């Protein structure tokens, strides 16, 4: 069956290599004749599957590496809770969080940045920060810095720790592959132990530490003299004032009667208006349920027993007649090749990420968070970004896998060998689909501005115009918030706030969350946004689909994944790997991701976020412009971008002005970007050709040959370039513009 | 031995070193003579 | 008034008539 | 005086501007405890940008009709520690690093494959061929007499 | 015709353009020119495509092989429509 | 020169499902082309244009758009599974043409018969400039 | 090739075989003109009631002379592309040959002057759709919704 098989000291832990670059490589190895040598050293060096022709090594290398991750996101870790620790005003902060300033970095007073530590409130001085730690800690009931430095002194320790373990793991004991190879046993631990586990033991956690305190905060006490939380386990006293249930030990558990503890557990939903945040309650009873759901889900595949299923018992099953013999097989593929779990694993993750963007900010889990407008969208933001990148990165392994990984011969299949099979017609209408909602999503978007310059605006878009209703949208929002009504009894409000229907949330004169009204405008934005999101797919899949063999070039695989072109013969063939269309939809996915975090930045200022009167009155952040100026660009030239791009301009002389001096590097690189994107190479060659005759003519021709960037590499390059400029522009624009009206 | 010393001659690490060094040296030289503008000693 | 005579004949009439006889032109065959 | 440029040790705007820069720091110090380290920090920048202002008014600094510095680089050395003294500086610095280097190439390359010592230098070599900046005006002098700097028509190959 | 293949005596008959031509277009013939005695030519430039990849294997001082561009063709133009 | 066509004949084809990668217009307006080889064992075999297909015992027959496609499948039987193969061209007239082998030995190596269709006896350095041979037919090349 | 359910089953190539474009058994200029009427009473709709004069009694006049306009370029567009690609006495580039096999006589709607009935018919019938589609608009118009 499957037992501990490992194996004893392959490779001894000897400085003999690092003297020695490009040991891995033969030809690397063997000197680097020229300066292109050096590119190439740094970009092979991860390529393990080029490294080896057996699964075994390259598994255990990417066990090892996965340690060395893991060590610097502790140390990441630890580097955060010190600083929170020994350089926050986090105290002051607990002290009433409605109008001071986390910050949590200072800088040194040597060059004239004093500046940079600007007022902040509570009697400090220091760079101002949106990574929303403080929600966090105030969440888990840190209160007090003593608990930031231990915590950052274990983190340190776990880093070093796993450093170790990797160490041993790939030098010491290399596991083996009836290991590794063996992932039923994986899917149980990691569904049952680690998942499941770990939200029940955060459900601790909480109920036995955070709830009280927090429940005594919101009370109102200095966290002073607020009780230590062992000692509200150690003396039950303290929870039995609070929570007359708590008090009955573990009776009204085992004995069925759980309705006792209905207390601290409950199923209220909407938020709290102490904070704006999440009822404690709610999310403590959201995550034991989740611990119980993964636990009892993690016992599916049979192991050593005799229960269980076996993940080539459920494919083989599956076979509809349309497709045939369905996915007999694909467990072997999927269990041969490692960029493909790369891809899968890499796409899931992406879209988790970008849904945890999106249903952060409509139900705003920690306290105290709906409040501080910067974090709440710095943290959007971040999350989108990183969704798509993940994303991106899928589609390019998955064409990486394609390539080279598999063949019918031994990995066959019968579902991919159809799917390939008609690959014409899949790229054919997508492509036409994408070419019908480009059309049908930003020509409206023309004739608006359009039909507007020529003074004819009772013929535009809008509602006071030839109207288009989101009527799927206002029907769901509808639904959602009648629906705790009658479909579900045991809850109090509606899952959110968001939807369309109930009161608003505001804490000290600032509103949190309202509900949220969609008008034509969200209709356009809508579809733009599917008409983004449609030709990044149909760029990356048509990628994905001809990384093999296209009509135009017959071989195309057995020249391998990444290389130029194919010479400009029949009529010029620049640009066919797959490499180049993953390298093509960057630009798409960046695009997609701008108009979205443009579009939430504009509907969060125009209809949810502001301050609240006295009375009641409201008056948003923006004035509440958008159903009537979103719908012409123009308009967002003048209503949006240039207006709210005012703070960012007037920042020099403040504490703002580093924001201020980025926006023009983000620009500077984003300019630069070009010269690698537009020019080719030879014309480089020659330049460099007649540098290095200069040079020579003085005795210092350099034995490293000088060598223009090989194309790919430029095209690399070029593109980093112009998603650094990119984003950094719109991060100096946002951080800027919110941190300073907001 | 040697092996960590021809590693650690090799031009990334000796150029980290070194360029850390120099910016010690100039933040050091700012700190002592703030806004330097001119050269007031001739 | 002459605008209104002229401007729709050199905007649609006269291009369509170019238009359409350089497409014969380019697609003669002898 | 070099077209009306009066030196700001009498002309007015600098002392407007010394005015204004000094009052909004005091106005920002008067928010915390007369005692609190970034407080006096704040304080500590407010006498350093003060005297800074009485530095620039001790150097023959002619000053714009705007209230600010202004170099003067017109070649009279009357208005030289500005441009000519850190000029000739920075001549030196760069002749230092640039004759270091060619030396140290021109040592180098005999070997078998001077490559392996282009990426991974030979420290000891270069601890002993660094320290010869002092000589780089001479030497490369006496070269250029020699004729022994530049080459006639070797282009490829070496 | 459409495209146009030319070679010169600097040909060492290493032969690996023919190895590579991917349709067809080279071949070798006795010479007495070198060791191998063995020179290329180019009876075939009609389904000549124009991919360099010939000239972009033969190893010699500048080149050997050339492939001169000129009008194009529907089969010197990869078309499969 | 006595190395004769072959004539393809009609035999039968490799079982597959037929799939968006087969002919076009072109194909039936202009040419095709048909690879033609002996196999040894049913095995399977991914076709240029899309997915894998099996072929049968003795001489198979497959057709194709461009001769690329049917030269790059041959190179791939050839070093994957060591048999020889033809490709014949067909105009729609009912003319066929043998192409590839042209004596029967491959290309790659020496066979006397073969004329010498465009050589020049001159390193490249040679070639004239434009202007001497301008305003005229000739090029540097020729 | 591939064949699926949607390329090949008796519903669909029924009716794709019985619509005017295939049916060889009638004559072109028939199929042109029936084709055209078809187009003519199709385009009316939009054009007339989201036209840029939708808010005068005057619309649905200017919607139907719009698609008049429409199809007479389209029509022109017709002519030139026949002219462009069918020579005047060179045979046909229709298919000849069925689903089972039958050798079908070259259509005679693939020539020069077949196109030419063809494209004649096609605008005849265009003006007779439009003005129909504005009889039973503007006249007997009770039960639509416009
Ligand atoms: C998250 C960061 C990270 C991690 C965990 C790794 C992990 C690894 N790299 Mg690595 N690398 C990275 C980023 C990273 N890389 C980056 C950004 C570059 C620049 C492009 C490189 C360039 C690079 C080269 C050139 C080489 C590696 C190599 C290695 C492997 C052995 C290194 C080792 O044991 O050093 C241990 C070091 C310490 C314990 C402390 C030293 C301080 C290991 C899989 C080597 C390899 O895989 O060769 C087969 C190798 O030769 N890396
Ligand atoms: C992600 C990791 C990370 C990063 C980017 C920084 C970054 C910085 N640290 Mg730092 N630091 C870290 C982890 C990190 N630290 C950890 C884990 C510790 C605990 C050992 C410290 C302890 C530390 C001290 C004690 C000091 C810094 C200081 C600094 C600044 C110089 C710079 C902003 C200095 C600073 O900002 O002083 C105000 C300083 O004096 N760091
Ligand atoms: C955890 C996810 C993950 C993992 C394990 C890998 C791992 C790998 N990727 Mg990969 N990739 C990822 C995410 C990931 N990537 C994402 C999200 C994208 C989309 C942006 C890509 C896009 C991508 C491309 C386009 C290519 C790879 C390649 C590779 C392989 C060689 C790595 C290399 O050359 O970089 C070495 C390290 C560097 C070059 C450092 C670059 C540092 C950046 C550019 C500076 C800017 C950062 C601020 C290696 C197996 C390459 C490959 O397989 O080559 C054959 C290749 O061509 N990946
Ligand atoms: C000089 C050229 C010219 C002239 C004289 C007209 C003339 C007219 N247009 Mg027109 N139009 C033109 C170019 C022109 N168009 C172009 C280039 C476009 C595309 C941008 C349009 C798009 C257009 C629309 C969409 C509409 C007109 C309409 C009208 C009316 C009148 C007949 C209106 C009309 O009659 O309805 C069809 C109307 O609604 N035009
Ligand atoms: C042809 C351009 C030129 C050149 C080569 C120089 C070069 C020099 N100038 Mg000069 N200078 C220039 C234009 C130039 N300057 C202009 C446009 C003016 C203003 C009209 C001056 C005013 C100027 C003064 C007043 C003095 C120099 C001096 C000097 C020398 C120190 C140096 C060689 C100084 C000199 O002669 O040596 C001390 C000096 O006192 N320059
Ligand atoms: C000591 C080495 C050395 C020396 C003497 C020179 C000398 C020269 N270079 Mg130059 N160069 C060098 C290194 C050097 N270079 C390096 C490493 C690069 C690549 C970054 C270049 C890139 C370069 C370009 C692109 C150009 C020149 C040009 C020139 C000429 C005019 C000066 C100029 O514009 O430079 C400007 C200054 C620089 C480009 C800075 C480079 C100097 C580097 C930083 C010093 C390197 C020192 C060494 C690597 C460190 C080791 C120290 C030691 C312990 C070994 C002059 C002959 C120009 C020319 O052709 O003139 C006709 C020109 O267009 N160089
Ligand atoms: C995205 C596709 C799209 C759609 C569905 C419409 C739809 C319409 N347009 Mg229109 N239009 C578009 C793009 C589009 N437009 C673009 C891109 C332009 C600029 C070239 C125009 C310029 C335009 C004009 C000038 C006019 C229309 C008019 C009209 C109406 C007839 C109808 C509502 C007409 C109108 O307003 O009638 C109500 C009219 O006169 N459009
Ligand atoms: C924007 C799209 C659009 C619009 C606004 C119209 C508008 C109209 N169509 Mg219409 N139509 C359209 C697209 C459109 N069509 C398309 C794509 C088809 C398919 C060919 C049809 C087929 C159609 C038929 C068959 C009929 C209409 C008819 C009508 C008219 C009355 C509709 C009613 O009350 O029922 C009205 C003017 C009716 C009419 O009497 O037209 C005047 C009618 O009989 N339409
Ligand atoms: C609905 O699909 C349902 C249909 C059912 O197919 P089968 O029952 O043969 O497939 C069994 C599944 O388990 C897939 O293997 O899927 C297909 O026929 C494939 C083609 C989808 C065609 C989608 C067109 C858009
Ligand atoms: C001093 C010096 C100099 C100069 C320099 C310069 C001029 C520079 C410039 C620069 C520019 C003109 C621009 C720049 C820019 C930069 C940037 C722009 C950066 C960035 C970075 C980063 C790191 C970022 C990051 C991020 C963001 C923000 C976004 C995403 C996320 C993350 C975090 C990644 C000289 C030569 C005299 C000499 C040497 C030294
Ligand atoms: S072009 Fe160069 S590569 Fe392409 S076929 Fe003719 S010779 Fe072989
Ligand atoms: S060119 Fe290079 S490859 Fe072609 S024949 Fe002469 S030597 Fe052999």
């Amino acid at each position: 069956e499957v037992k501990i098989v490992v194996d004893r000291d392959p490779v001894k832990t000897s400085f003999e290599e690092w003297a020695r670059p490009g040991h891995f490589s033969r030809t690397l190895a063997k000197g680097p004749d020229t300066t292109t040598w050096i590119w190439n050293l740094h970009a092979d060096a991860h390529d393990f599957d080029s490294h080896t022709g057996d699964l075994e090594e390259i598994s255990r290398k990417v066990f090892s590496a996965h340690f060395g991750q893991l060590s610097i996101i502790f140390l990441w870790l630890s580097g955060m809770y010190f600083h929170g620790a020994r350089f926050s005003n986090y105290e002051a902060w607990l002290s009433d969080p409605t109008h001071i300033g986390p910050s949590a970095q200072v800088v040194w007073p040597i060059v004239g940045q004093e500046i940079l530590n600007g007022d902040v409130g509570g009697g400090f001085r220091g760079i101002q920060i949106t990574s929303g730690f403080f929600q966090l800690w105030r969440a888990s009931g840190i209160t007090s810095e003593l608990q930031l430095y231990c915590t950052a002194i274990g983190a340190l320790v776990f880093a070093a720790l796993m450093l170790f373990a990797g160490w041993f793991h790939y030098h010491k004991a290399a596991p083996k592959l009836a290991w590794f190879q063996d992932v039923e046993s994986m899917l149980n631990h990691h569904l049952a132990g680690l998942l499941g586990l770990g939200s029940l033991s955060w459900a601790g956690h909480q109920i036995h530490v955070s709830l009280p305190i927090n429940q005594f905060l919101d009370a109102g006490v200095d966290p002073k003299e607020i009780p230590l939380p062992h000692e509200f386990i150690l003396n039950r006293d303290l929870l039995a004032q609070l929570y007359p249930s708590f008090a009955e030990g573990a009776t009204p558990f085992f004995t069925l009667n759980w309705s006792k503890y209905a207390e601290f557990l409950t199923f209220r939903g909407g938020l709290d208006p102490v904070t704006g945040g999440l009822w404690l309650t709610d999310i403590a009873h959201h995550h034991l349920a989740i611990a119980i759901l993964f636990l009892i889900a993690g016992h599916m595949y049979r192991t050593n027993w005799g229960i269980g299923h076996g993940l080539k018992d459920i494919l083989e099953a599956h076979k509809g007649p349309f497709t045939g013999q369905g996915h007999k097989g694909l467990y072997e593929i999927l269990t041969t090749s490692w960029h493909a779990q790369l891809s899968l694993n890499l796409a899931m993750l992406g879209s988790t990420t970008i849904v945890v963007a999106h249903h952060m900010y409509s139900m705003p889990p920690y306290p105290y968070l709906a409040t501080d407008y910067g974090t709440q969208l710095s943290l959007f933001t971040h999350h989108m970004w990183i969704g798509g990148f993940l994303i991106v990165g899928a589609a390019a392994h998955a064409a990486i896998f394609m390539v080279r990984d598999y063949d019918p011969t031994t990995r066959y299949n019968d579902l991919l060998d159809r799917v390939l099979r008609h690959r014409d017609a899949i790229i054919s209408h997508l492509n036409w689909v994408c070419i019908f909602l480009g059309f049908h999503s930003f020509g409206l978007y023309i004739h608006n501005d359009t039909m507007s310059a020529l003074g004819r605006p009772q013929d535009m878009f809008s509602d006071t115009a030839i109207q288009l209703q989101p009527i799927f949208a206002q029907w769901v929002q509808n639904i959602h918030a009648t629906a705790p009504g009658v479909t579900a009894p045991g809850a109090t409000t509606s899952t959110s706030l968001t939807w369309g229907g109930g009161e608003l949330v505001a804490v000290g004169g600032k509103v949190a969350l309202l509900p949220i009204p969609l008008g034509t405008a969200d209709f356009l934005v809508h579809h733009i946004h599917a008409f983004t999101i449609h030709v990044t797919v149909l760029i990356l899949l048509k990628g994905v689909l001809f990384a093999r063999s296209s009509r135009l070039i017959p071989d195309k695989a057995n020249l391998g994944f990444r290389f130029p072109c194919d010479g400009p013969g029949r009529g010029g063939t620049c640009q066919v790997s797959a490499w180049d269309h993953v390298f093509l939809g960057l630009f798409w996915m960046y695009n997609a991701i701008s108009v979205v975090i443009f579009h939430f930045s504009w509907k969060m200022q125009s209809d949810v976020w502001g301050t609240i009167s006295d009375q009641g009155v409201v008056t948003h952040i923006t004035g509440g412009n958008f159903a009537q100026s979103s719908i012409t660009i123009n308009g967002w030239l003048r209503d949006f971008l240039w207006a709210q791009a005012s703070q960012v301009i007037q920042s020099y002389g403040s504490s703002l002005s580093a924001y201020g001096l980025f926006f023009l590097g983000a620009h500077f690189v984003w300019a630069f970007s070009l010269m690698f994107l537009f020019s080719g190479r030879g014309y480089w060659q020659e330049l460099i050709e007649s540098i290095v005759w200069a040079h020579n003519k003085l005795k210092v021709a350099p034995a490293t040959q000088p060598r223009a960037l090989s194309i790919i590499q430029g095209r690399a390059v070029g593109v980093t370039h112009y998603l650094l400029g990119g984003i950094a522009t719109t991060w100096a624009f946002f951080l800027a513009r919110i941190i300073a009206v907001g | 031995m040697r092996d960590i010393k021809t590693y650690l001659s090799v031009a990334p690490v000796l150029s980290t070193l070194w360029f850390g060094a120099l910016a010690g040296l100039l933040i050091e030289i700012n700190r002592l003579f703030p806004d330097a503008l001119s050269f007031p000693f001739f | 008034n002459l605008p209104s005579i002229f401007v729709p004949l050199v905007g649609l009439v006269f291009p369509a008539i170019a238009m359409t006889s350089l497409f014969l032109y380019v697609q003669k065959k002898k | 005086d070099i077209a009306g440029l009066t030196p700001c040790k009498e002309s007015k705007a600098f002392a407007k501007r010394e005015k204004q820069s000094v009052k909004k720091l005091n106005s920002s110090l008067k928010k915390y405890a007369p005692d609190s380290a970034p407080a006096l920090a704040i304080q500590a920048t407010i006498d350093k940008t003060k005297r800074r202002f009485e530095n620039y008014g001790k150097f023959g600094l002619l000053c714009g009709s705007d209230g600010l510095p202004h170099l003067i680089v017109s070649g009279d050395q009357r208005h030289w520690g500005e441009f000519i003294t850190p000029g000739v500086l920075f001549l030196y610095i760069a002749g230092w690093i640039g004759w270091v280097g060619r030396s140290y190439l021109i040592a180098v390359s005999g070997e078998k494959k001077p490559a392996m010592r282009e990426i991974i230098i030979d420290v000891e070599l270069a601890a002993r061929i660094i320290p010869r900046g002092f000589i780089w005006p001479v030497a490369a002098y006496r070269e250029l007499i020699n004729g022994d700097l530049v080459v006639d028509d070797a282009d490829i190959g070496y | 015709m459409s495209h146009s293949v030319k070679i010169y005596d600097t040909c060492i008959g290493c032969t690996q353009c023919v190895r590579a031509c991917p349709t067809d277009v080279l071949e070798m013939i006795p010479w007495d020119g070198c060791k191998a005695k063995q020179i290329a030519s180019a009876p075939r430039t009609e389904d000549c495509v124009g991919c360099k990849r010939c000239e972009s294997a033969c190893p010699t001082d500048f080149l050997s092989v050339r492939v001169y561009l000129g009008p194009e063709t529907t089969r010197s133009m990869a078309l499969s429509y | 020169g006595f190395v004769p066509p072959q004539l393809d004949p009609s035999t039968p084809s490799p079982i597959f499902g037929g799939s968006t990668g087969g002919l076009l217009r072109k194909a039936q307006v202009e040419e095709f082309y048909v690879i033609t080889w002996t196999s040894p064992k049913e095995q399977v075999f991914e076709m240029p244009t899309g997915g894998a297909a099996i072929m049968r015992e003795g001489p198979n027959l497959l057709k194709l758009a461009r001769k690329e496609q049917c030269l790059a499948l041959g190179n791939r039987l050839r070093s994957k599974y060591k048999i020889a193969y033809q490709f014949y061209r067909v105009f729609p007239n009912g003319e066929v043409q043998y192409l590839h082998p042209k004596d029967g030995v491959y290309p790659e190596k020496v066979n006397a018969g073969r004329q010498g269709v465009g050589q020049n006896f001159r390193s490249i350095g040679k070639n004239v400039s434009p202007i001497e041979v301008k305003f005229t037919g000739k090029n540097s090349f020729d | 090739s591939l064949e699926t359910p949607v390329t090949s089953s008796p519903l669909v190539a029924w009716y794709l075989s019985n619509l005017p474009a295939y049916r060889t058994a009638v004559s072109p200029l028939l199929r042109g003109i029936e084709v055209g009427l078809a187009h003519g009473y199709l385009l009316v709709g939009p054009f007339a009631l989201t036209g840029p004069l939708r808010n005068t009694p005057v619309h649905g006049q200017a919607g139907t002379l719009g698609a008049i306009g429409l199809v007479s370029i389209l029509s022109v567009c017709l002519t030139m592309y026949g002219v462009a690609s069918f020579n005047e006495g060179e045979p046909s580039t229709a298919p000849v040959l069925t689903l089972t096999g039958r050798k079908k006589e070259a259509d005679k709607l693939q020539t020069a002057e077949g196109w030419s009935q063809f494209t004649g018919g096609f605008f005849f019938g265009g003006v007779s759709g439009a003005v129909w589609a504005y009889f039973l608009l503007y006249v007997l118009d009770l039960p639509y919704f416009f």
